């Protein structure tokens, strides 16, 4: 019920641009897949991940995170959502260094609402959802970068 | 007014619970016995909800459990081929009596809700219970090595 | 995976008012519970029912129905939604007669997307959802009616 | 109105039929078993007639058959010497319960006919059935080697 | 009006008496059997009082006897430790069904007294009888070597 | 050694009349049976219940209760009597509501004075006395009401 991803990417336009890129979600997450309904007001970012199970099909789990501007970049810090339905906590940290070198780390946690055989289908499905989004992040972040 | 509407509903739930007690005095599949015994506790709580104002006891969890038993036992039986007549092994016959008394209680609960504010859970509970007792009757005929009684 | 409900109610203001009431969703469904996100553009009505399962919690199943005006009232006729996720078909027919006597009939069908033990949890849960909304309809429709 | 009058009558006939199913789970004289089983089918049809408008199922033939069974079983028993108390062999006791539930159904059927157009056959059927169940109770006490329970 | 109020009460007393007949078909402690059999005669007389105008049959003596049985059997049982669910040995379960049908008859008798002049003895009789059937159920579970079914 | 009774009755003349009726014992208890020697001075009400045992015959157990006027009606609150002889505590609460709807609740407790076989006859008899009076109360209270 957790997934982690970390990676580095170089911004072709250098440090100032890399700082600006990681600090604005609409830029950094423009090409990110598997985060449906992604939106932001500049203060928080929100959306949903899709957990596919039989018969119900695609079940959406919301997340909402606070955008925190830091000296070397920015973070997403997750907000707690209600227990009425399953949700996801999306955390991330990004830094931009000399020459436009960027480092990213993302963490995801699925929070389930509180029969034994069924629990197995939901846990497995949610695990797959978390890994799919985590594993595709480097590709997604790279897709947001412009050419030199 | 309310006492007749309310006292009557409470009595029918009590009568139903008692009929289930008679069914429980018969030999039964361990799983069926476990379900029926749990239902007796549910009915006790249901009667309490009907009686006390501002007090609730039946929740989605209760309804969900009944839904689960219906799906379970039904997927353990062959499809219905024709209208069934209440009867068969003694256990099955008693289950059918419980079924009809449960429907009688549902009518009284519906009448009560029409003259007084009442949550929907109680009627939804007995609505499901009537269907489950029908299913359990088929399970008991099956478990007795017999079959359901069919009509012309 | 189906639920049905039928009932009669008298509109305190008579026939013309009863016809107007059944023909405008925002009036007829104002106090209806268990239909989350209910909305309409006058042509169609849409919303979602909530199926609660373990770990995922509340899973929303959408519906969308066409509003059809008839000589004695109106109907809702369900639109087919995609198979990517579970959905619901909501149908209904309403008539208003002399003196403001109104008759309603509603039908609900849950359409599941296309492991054996798990299917049991989803079918049972969806069945409970359909019955809860169906059983509460008379109360909900009555809550929308004004006093004489 | 009609649903309460109609739905209630249907339910009582169903309850009666279920009680007969319980009686059929007991050891019985082959002839008695044959009559009771046939009656279950009759009651299923009777319930259908009460439910569907414009639909009839109970005919003079049904009434005639009951009349025949009454004459038959009664001419197979000694004359009534005193008021009888419901009870005796388990079979007889159950038959008496069926008798009282049948009378309960008759009351509901009579109430229904008072608020809605209904053929006379249904009430005439259960009127006869109540009497037959009384007679069959005596037959079962007899068949059990016992006797009817008499009052003070 | 009165016929429905009166005919219905008579029918429920009859149904109760029949349920007691079913209980009497079970193995019972000699003392319990004696009490139940006597009660059947009382119920027969009670029904007659409800039926005939100007006719009475239930007296203080009838009430006193019930009071005596309550005190007796209760002082033969351990104190109630928790709410009980209707069930246990078959005899006990049937006694609980009798209890609920007796309460049903009491409701009808109370309704009758509200629309027609009626002595108080009939309702006071069944009020006590319901309590006694509850007590006898506990006695039967005890006599069966078992215990009462408790709730959560 | 206790008996309870509760019930509702409508006063045909409406609320003001129902309040007046429940607040005056001589009105409310006019047709009440099994309370012998009933009397009152407006402040308290008193009388006796009859416990019938063999050989002694009808043994009278007195009661005396304070009349308490409340905003919705009135109560009887029992006074303690001496232990020299058996007595009864008679309690009751009555409310009158909109439209003349009246609710009653009565409680009776027999207090015995302080051989094993004999105790059985007295307890049973006293129990029957309490139930007879309690069970007849609705009839008695209804007998005190006038026609519309």
């Amino acid at each position: 019920l957790s997934a982690e991803q970390s990676f580095t990417l170089r911004h072709p336009h250098g440090q100032a641009a890399a700082l600006a890129f990681v600090r604005e979600p609409a830029a950094a997450l423009a090409g990110v897949q598997r985060l449906r309904g992604l939106d932001s007001d500049g203060e928080q970012v929100w959306g949903e991940l899709l957990v596919r199970v039989p018969l119900l099909g695609e079940v959406d789990l919301p997340f909402r995170s606070e955008i925190v501007r830091t000296p070397q970049g920015a973070e997403l810090r997750p907000l707690t959502l209600t227990g009425e339905r399953a949700w996801v906590a999306v955390s991330g940290q990004a830094t931009a260094a000399e020459g436009g070198e960027m480092a990213f780390a993302f963490q995801f946690q699925a929070h389930l609402a509180t029969g034994a055989a069924f629990e197995v289908m939901v846990q497995a499905a949610a695990g797959v959802t978390l890994l799919l989004v985590a594993m595709a992040l480097p590709q997604g972040l790279a897709a947001g970068l412009p050419p030199a | 007014m309310g006492d007749d509407a309310r006292i009557a509903a409470i009595g029918d739930v009590d009568e139903l619970n008692s009929q289930i007690g008679v069914l429980l005095a018969e030999p039964l599949p361990d799983d069926v016995r476990a379900a029926l015994s749990a239902i007796q506790h549910d009915l006790f709580d249901l009667g309490g909800e009907l009686c006390i104002p501002g007090h609730a006891a039946i929740t989605e969890d209760h309804l969900l459990r009944l839904a689960l038993w219906l799906v379970h036992y039904n997927g353990q039986l062959p499809p219905l081929e024709e209208f069934i007549l209440p009867g068969g092994a003694r256990g099955a016959a008693l289950a059918h009596v419980c079924r009809t008394v449960c429907r009688r209680a549902e009518r009284s609960i519906k009448a009560l809700g029409a003259s007084e504010p009442l949550n929907i859970a109680p009627a939804a509970y007995v609505n499901l219970l009537s269907d489950l007792l029908f299913v359990l009757a088929r399970v008991l005929n099956r478990a007795a090595g017999g079959a359901d009684v069919l009509w012309d």
